């Protein structure tokens, strides 16, 4: 005979364990050992909240927190200024590659930092004796058309007016001077005013700019209306709480020459540095870490790459503010086949973070990520953020020229260890399909991760971390048959977003 | 042959003619005008551009848009003389034209 | 489920989808007359790849 | 609360074994047995020398 | 020489200065290993690319 | 209507309309440059104008 349904919840207590496996049991190799993302699933839980309520706040480093756990990889086919800017706006962050001169990399960092401002430092200005032709050349170069006019043409000069795109837009005679076409009566803010006060005046005027001047009438700073618009359109943007500038990351090597490189990046306003290496547990990198903490104490340092507990301990002891996890897990990487050295990404993330999290050192799960499922599982196993290379290659913000082959729209994507990039290879050169703008793709990943947390029954990534470690969140292995069943199967043809 | 024989007659009456169909590249445009066409009409060439309706989908590792003839069964449903198919993405006509 | 049993008491209710013991207990307690089992096992489904959430059907 | 980073190397001693498997454990079939090269990896260690020095 | 150089870098990543040392550190349990599930092997190699192209 | 020299029957709004109404109109047409007439008709007495900048941060 059958038990009463009213006793269903009470009857659960008769079982020794919850259904499924704990993260400990899953990764208790054994039997089985050396698994990756596709080898397991997270079991669903209890839903008592909407997915829109799910918080995805994530620690990038000890002192840096993001609204989304998304990091674009430092590769010359993924992250330059355009990529890093939009990752930051959308709540993540970009790591600018170093397959370039130190000057070029610093310039990319600088463009990311200057994309959004509260008080613009050293705004571009023009002199009254400049011509419309000069102003148009300046517009093309920066390129923006709002320039306050100072007597000496210096940012610190005496303000005499302002020139905007509307002012020059339909001027036929390019020889006319700025002094002739400029607007002389300009509303200004007094030096010493704070940002919130300055912003209100700007909002009241409904003008493009609000120049800030001292008692002598010399320009000290400037606000822009578009900065307020950028803030409004991107409320989760990764920004400095003080300057309002987007956060920017950059990669460097660990040779003596990179010391001068980093100094230039810091001057450009770098917020976080990534020590780029396939095997970061070296005396070379350890020395670099120590040198950075004493030279640039305010700069957050992410060390790596690592895949073992011992590697993690070594770099944490060296002072790393964060760790980059992955060796051979990369889409375009071949280190494991060439070096016989690496680790399955799932096992790597678990064993490293199980150690690193005890020290409050956030870890980036790097490589092997292709979909929302991979992001959820990486975080489930202990990662604080995920790094994406191939997933973001082929997007419009990615740095590439689209070419057509095999009836497909492609972008070149190459590993940094490939001979082409360095010019024994540990990477290869390839191509990836078009994906459109990340202005659509990242919110899709964001929304997808929210729904994933909901199905699991956690309201945040912080809660997600806690419920996994406590054994509340449960897991299940995937046999090869289960993986085929889990994906699309038994269809003649098939056609996520848009 | 169609463009030549029709325009050779139509041009005598000052009636411009559109060369509609079979155009896939700049060369076809040149030859169509050479044979007497005043303009060329493009369907498939402009399908898959961003300004074309309606939404993109992914199949066979390619970004595609649906492209069908007005004589297809699908189109007539809101004897078929057209079919339903797909075309590759081409981006904005602000660059393509 | 609760609303249906009191409004349409003669109507049989199948709840789901579920794949764990805990899910089943919850909906049975709610009054489900039957359960629908499966998450990601579908031929045309991709929940497991998109949500990282599901279970082998067996 | 979090452990001090300075204790990172010392804390390794609290673990019964090093991370990963010994060659004995790897080839202790079992469960699993009858493996070839592609069935396993060598885990990375500590670098304090250039590769050109390797004999 | 490519194989020679490659094996040197492989020893370096593992943290051994010679094949003699390599033999010793493995037998002593200092060198560590990890199984590769079928999924890990696919992940370890090139994956999820439309096309791809080591030496020269 | 995409490009005009003299816009015929330009979209207008009444003074009693709300910011909520104006934003709903912006999404529909979709521009934000509505002159304001007393009766809310295109032929009405002009009393001002509302633009994107006017409602951007309300
Ligand atoms: N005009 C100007 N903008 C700057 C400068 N440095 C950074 N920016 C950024 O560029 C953006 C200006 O865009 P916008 O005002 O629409 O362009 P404009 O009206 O032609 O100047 C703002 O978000 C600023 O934060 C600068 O020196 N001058
Ligand atoms: N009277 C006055 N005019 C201004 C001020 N700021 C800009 N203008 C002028 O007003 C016109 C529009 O400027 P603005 O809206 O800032 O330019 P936009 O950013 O290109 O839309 C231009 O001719 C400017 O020179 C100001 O504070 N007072
Ligand atoms: N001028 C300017 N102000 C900003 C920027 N980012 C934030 N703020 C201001 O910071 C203050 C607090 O706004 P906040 O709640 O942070 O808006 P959120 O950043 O969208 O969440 C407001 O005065 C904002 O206008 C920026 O890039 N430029
Ligand atoms: N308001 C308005 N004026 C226009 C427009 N197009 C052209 N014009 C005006 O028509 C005049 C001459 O135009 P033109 O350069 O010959 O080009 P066309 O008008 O396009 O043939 C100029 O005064 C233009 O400003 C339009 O769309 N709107
Ligand atoms: N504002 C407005 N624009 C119209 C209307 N009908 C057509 N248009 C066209 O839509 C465009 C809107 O101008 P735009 O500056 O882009 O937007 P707005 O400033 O928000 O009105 C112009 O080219 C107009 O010629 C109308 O009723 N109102
Ligand atoms: N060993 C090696 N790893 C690489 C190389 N290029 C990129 N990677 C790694 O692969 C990751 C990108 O993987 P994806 O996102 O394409 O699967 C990067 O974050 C980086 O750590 C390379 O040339 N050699
Ligand atoms: N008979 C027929 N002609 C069609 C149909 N659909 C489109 N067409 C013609 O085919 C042309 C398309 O040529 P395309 O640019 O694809 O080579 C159109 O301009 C139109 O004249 C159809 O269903 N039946
Ligand atoms: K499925
Ligand atoms: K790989």
């Amino acid at each position: 005979t059958y038990r009463d349904a009213a006793t269903a919840l009470e009857h659960l207590a008769t079982y020794a364990e919850k259904d499924g496996l704990s993260v400990e049991q899953l990764m208790d190799s054994k039997t089985r050992g050396g698994l990756t993302y596709n080898d397991f699933l997270v079991l669903p839980g209890k839903i008592d909240f909407p997915s829109s309520e799910v918080v995805l706040s994530s620690r990038l480093t000890k002192k840096i927190t993001l609204n989304a756990p998304f990091v674009s990889s430092p590769m010359d086919t993924v992250t330059e200024a355009d990529m890093a800017i939009h990752m930051a706006l959308l709540g993540g962050i970009g790591i600018i590659h170093h397959n370039c001169t130190a000057e070029e990399q610093a310039e990319m960092v600088r463009r990311v930092k200057k994309y959004e401002n509260g008080f613009i430092n050293a705004p571009v200005v023009v002199g009254p004796d400049a011509t419309v032709a000069d102003v148009r050349r300046m517009k093309n170069e920066f390129g923006f058309a709002g320039f306050p006019v100072t007597d000496d043409g210096k940012p610190t000069g005496k303000l005499q007016g302002i020139i905007t795109s509307r002012d020059i837009q339909f001027v036929e005679d390019e020889t006319l001077l700025v002094s002739e076409i400029m607007t002389k009566d300009v509303i200004t803010g007094k030096q010493g005013i704070n940002l919130e006060e300055a912003n209100q005046i700007l909002k009241n005027t409904k003008k493009g700019k609000l120049p800030i001047v001292d008692e002598a009438g010399c320009l000290v700073s400037m606000l822009s209306r578009t900065d307020l618009m950028k803030n409004q359109s991107y409320p989760l943007a990764s920004k400095s709480a003080d300057t309002k500038q987007l956060l920017c990351g950059a990669a460097i090597g660990t040779i003596d020459a990179d010391r001068q490189r980093l100094a230039m990046l810091v001057e450009a306003g770098l917020d976080v540095v990534v020590l780029d290496s396939s095997q970061g547990n070296s005396v070379f990198q350890i020395n670099m870490i120590k040198w950075i903490k004493e030279t640039f104490p305010d700069l957050q340092v992410i060390a790596g790459n690592v895949v073992t507990r011992e590697q993690a301990a070594s770099l944490i002891h060296a002072g790393a503010d964060g760790l980059r996890i992955g060796m051979g897990s990369g889409s375009i990487c071949i280190t494991q086949e060439v070096m016989a050295c690496g680790r399955p990404q799932g096992t790597a993330v678990y064993n490293v973070t199980q150690f690193a999290n005890q020290f409050g050192v956030p870890c980036i799960a790097d490589g092997g990520v292709q979909n929302i499922g991979h992001i959820t599982k990486a975080i489930a196993l202990g990662a604080s953020t995920v790094m994406m290379g191939g997933m973001l290659a082929g997007t419009t913000e990615s740095p590439g020229e689209y070419f057509f082959r095999d009836g497909k729209r492609l972008k070149t994507y190459r590993g940094m260890g490939s001979i082409d990039a360095m010019q024994v290879a540990q990477g290869v050169t390839g191509s990836v399909i078009d994906k459109g703008s990340i202005k659509k793709y990242i919110p899709y990943l964001y929304n997808g991760l929210q729904h994933s947390c909901q199905d699991i029954g956690v309201r945040s990534l912080v809660e997600f971390r806690e419920k996994v470690d406590s054994g509340s969140v449960r897991f299940e292995f995937r046999t090869p048959s289960a993986q085929l069943e889990g994906g699309v199967h038994n269809l003649h043809s098939y056609e996520l977003f848009d | 042959t169609a463009v030549y024989n029709v325009t050779q007659f139509a041009n005598q009456f000052g009636v411009p003619c559109i060369a509609d169909g079979g155009v896939q590249n700049i060369g076809h445009i040149t030859k169509a005008i050479a044979l007497g066409a005043s303009t060329v009409m493009m369907g498939g060439m402009l399908a898959g551009t961003t300004e074309s309706p309606g939404e993109y989908f992914f199949r066979d590792g390619k970004r595609l848009k649906t492209y069908r003839g007005m004589g297809s069964i699908d189109a007539m449903q809101k004897v078929a003389q057209g079919v339903t198919g797909s075309v590759i993405d081409k981006g904005s006509i602000k660059k393509y034209i």
